[PDB]
């Protein structure tokens, strides 16, 4: 840059700019932090809730093999569909999109949906209510993981 | 969606709808988890804490090629019954994400 | 701008005695109100908190009505009324430069009866 | 000499005259002619000519010009993000406002000296586009608000229509601009 | 003029001063008088000064002095984790260090000129406050590791005895001296 009175009064505005965008960036970060700060601890609340959720589908789970016998459960399990709905929208956060996911497959569509065998019936009602419930954790770990990337890029 | 845990929870999953898959040991979880992630389909694998406690370092290289995939670590049986806190893993969670580490 | 003799000629007996808490206070609230203006370019109205919407409000107030007299004659009687009436904007407890005393005299009178003629 | 405006000539010229049209040297490097930096423009006659305007050509063209610049000065005041993080990191309202003076610069203010029509341009003329561009600034803020991302309204056929309105003949404008306005209502109400 | 201290006046006058008591218009702001800033300014005279200090004043001062200043120089090695995160994020001893350098700040470096009876102090009177922060801390510290009401120990009565100090009458204060050192101890010492 050749030197005149113009170009150094053009470098000063320059000079300027870059200290308003830096201060102007650092706001940003503190914002995302602030964000950041709120998403771990509902994914602490996912991560403890999913643990009693697993424990009871595992104690209902154990119960129907050991009092109903494998063949009880079998009669059915040997020709059970598995889930194919699999829901692979996208949902945006500061600027990028991250997916969420949810199944949409029915309730009677197994073989023999009545429930005369009690514990193998209960099994499958906790086992129901443990895949509703991991979709929250899923959910709030995938935002997490990226609003610490934003944040890195940001620094 | 899949899951690769203890063969006992295992069919309880594939009750629950979930291709699910027995094992007890890292290397077989790890080779059926990238068999699975080479096809196109569900993005979606579960695996317990026994078998692979970081799911990203198995499939690092496919990963930074697509970041679709979700792979979630899981309690497994065992260690479901005999339970822990669930603090330490948001303490290396947060080192993981912003590296200083402290968080009280 | 600065006046630097500003604190000799305001106080009581002279013009009215809360003269410098409510520019103080008119000085930070701007303040605030100009960088939050800029931050919401950047993170949108939709991630700020209340009070950071009331000083964005407030600024763009304060410019509306404060600054763009025209060619109004205002006496410091009026200026004073219009900027009282500009800071019950902002809930009371936020107004920290301003002592108890003030606030319970001077807060709460609506801009509406200005706002027929601004 | 150097295109220094620190020269006293400059200088001494400066504090003399009632009007100053600065020019460019990297407007006129892309070749975007007449090449005026509207930053660096000023002009004292304004409002001594507004009586005039409002007898001879609309009641309502000072408010016009007026909208223009605000929303000139709202544009310049955004480069300073965009410069900072690009232009894909702002928002739809500020998106728009960076495409709005994109399409004012490149329409309304650029003009061609050797061309066969736009060579010269009437003030009725200037005042339908500035219409029309104010048209559809309003239609597309009102867009906006009803979930309607910016990048599928760019793409709206009368983008071409308000573009090319330069090189309209003067005799031709006024069924052009009549078309126009209508294309711009018809345009965005079966939009979404 | 320009605020950097390379302008030629204070660049002659720099290389032959032994005393720099740089001011600095921010910590105004935040209404901090004197506007001293610790980490710019500068003395040479320390050294010579300590012969003086050891045989009048106290034989532990400099001590005592250098540890005042360590606290200080401490605290300023977090503002950086403190820009990231909040405060209340941090460690316990972090946190620790922190109250006692603003303890240290606000009740040891303020000094009001326009107020009647804070514009001046002794040095017997620095001394005592110097001692008594340093044995609150050092007493303070040790209440961390003992593992009990590790969040009351910021709200202590103690605290207030900190700040009484800075208004007592030089006459006065040899026995608020001794309430504070024996409200330290007992406190410490005795409540659990």
């Amino acid at each position: 840059v050749s030197p005149t009175r113009m170009n150094l009064l053009q470098r000063r505005g320059q000079l300027r700019l870059a200290q308003k965008g830096v201060d102007l960036l650092k706001k940003k970060r503190d914002a995302l932090v602030a964000e950041f700060f709120g998403l771990v601890r509902e994914a602490m609340e996912a991560r403890k809730a999913l643990d009693q959720a697993a424990k009871e589908a595992y104690a209902a789970l154990l119960l129907a093999q050991a009092f109903d016998g494998p063949e009880v459960v079998a009669g059915a399990a040997l020709g059970v569909p598995p889930l194919e709905g699999v829901e692979a929208e996208v949902e945006n956060v500061w600027g990028s999109k991250v997916p969420r996911l949810k199944a949409t497959f029915p309730d009677g569509a197994l073989l023999s949906p009545v429930g005369t065998p009690a514990y193998t019936l209960e099994a499958s009602r906790a086992f129901r209510r443990y895949a509703e419930a991991l979709i929250r954790v899923a959910n709030t770990e995938t935002r997490l993981k990226k609003i610490g990337e934003e944040i890195k890029k940001t620094t | 969606m899949a899951v690769i845990a203890d063969p006992e929870t295992a069919q309880g999953f594939r009750l629950a709808g979930l291709e699910g898959y027995g094992a007890s040991s890292a290397e077989e979880a790890q080779s059926l988890l990238e068999t699975l992630v080479e096809r196109g389909g569900y993005a979606l694998v579960a695996v317990d804490e026994a078998l692979l406690p970081d799911p990203e370092r198995a499939v690092e290289r496919l990963m930074r090629g697509r970041d679709l995939p979700v792979l979630l670590p899981i309690a497994g049986l065992k260690e479901a019954f005999q339970g822990h806190d669930v603090e330490g893993y948001m303490r290396e969670l947060v080192r993981k994400t912003i590296g200083f580490d402290i968080k009280l | 701008s600065l006046s630097r003799l500003m604190n000799n000629g305001v106080g009581k007996g002279k013009t009215r005695e809360d003269h410098k808490q409510v520019s103080d206070q008119l000085y930070s609230a701007y303040a605030n109100g100009v960088d939050i203006r800029k931050l919401v370019a950047i993170i949108g109205e939709d991630a700020l908190t209340e009070n950071d919407r009331r000083y964005l409000q407030f600024a763009d107030a304060f410019e509306r009505f404060f600054i763009n007299q025209g060619q109004q004659n205002r006496s410091i009687e009026e200026s004073l009324q219009i900027a009282w009436a500009l800071l019950s904007m902002l809930p009371q407890g936020e107004l920290k430069r301003i002592s108890k005393d003030h606030i319970g005299k001077y807060y709460g009178q609506k801009l509406e009866e200005i706002w027929g003629a601004p | 000499p150097g295109g220094d405006m620190s020269e006293p000539v400059t200088q001494s010229t400066l504090r003399i005259v009632g009007a100053f049209w600065r020019l460019d040297a990297s407007l006129a490097f892309r070749r975007h002619f007449p090449a005026i930096n509207w930053n660096g423009s000023y002009s004292l006659f304004t409002s001594a000519l507004d009586p005039w305007y409002r007898e001879n050509v609309a009641e309502d063209y000072p408010e016009l010009r007026d909208a223009i610049s605000e929303l000139l000065q709202r544009e310049a005041g955004l480069q300073e993000i965009v410069q900072l993080v690009g232009p894909d990191a702002l928002q739809d309202a500020e998106r728009l406002v960076i495409e709005v003076g994109r399409i004012i610069r490149e329409d309304f203010l650029q003009q061609n000296a050797y061309h066969e029509v736009d060579a010269y341009c009437s003030m009725k003329k200037a005042y339908g586009i500035m219409k029309m561009i104010l048209a559809f600034y309003k239609e597309a803020e009102a867009a906006i608000k009803r979930g309607v991302s910016i990048d599928e309204i760019l793409q709206l056929p009368v983008l071409e229509r308000i573009g090319r309105a330069r090189y309209v003949s003067e005799e031709e404008f006024p069924a052009y601009f009549e078309e126009a306005m209508k294309e711009i209502q018809g345009a965005f109400k079966a939009l979404a």
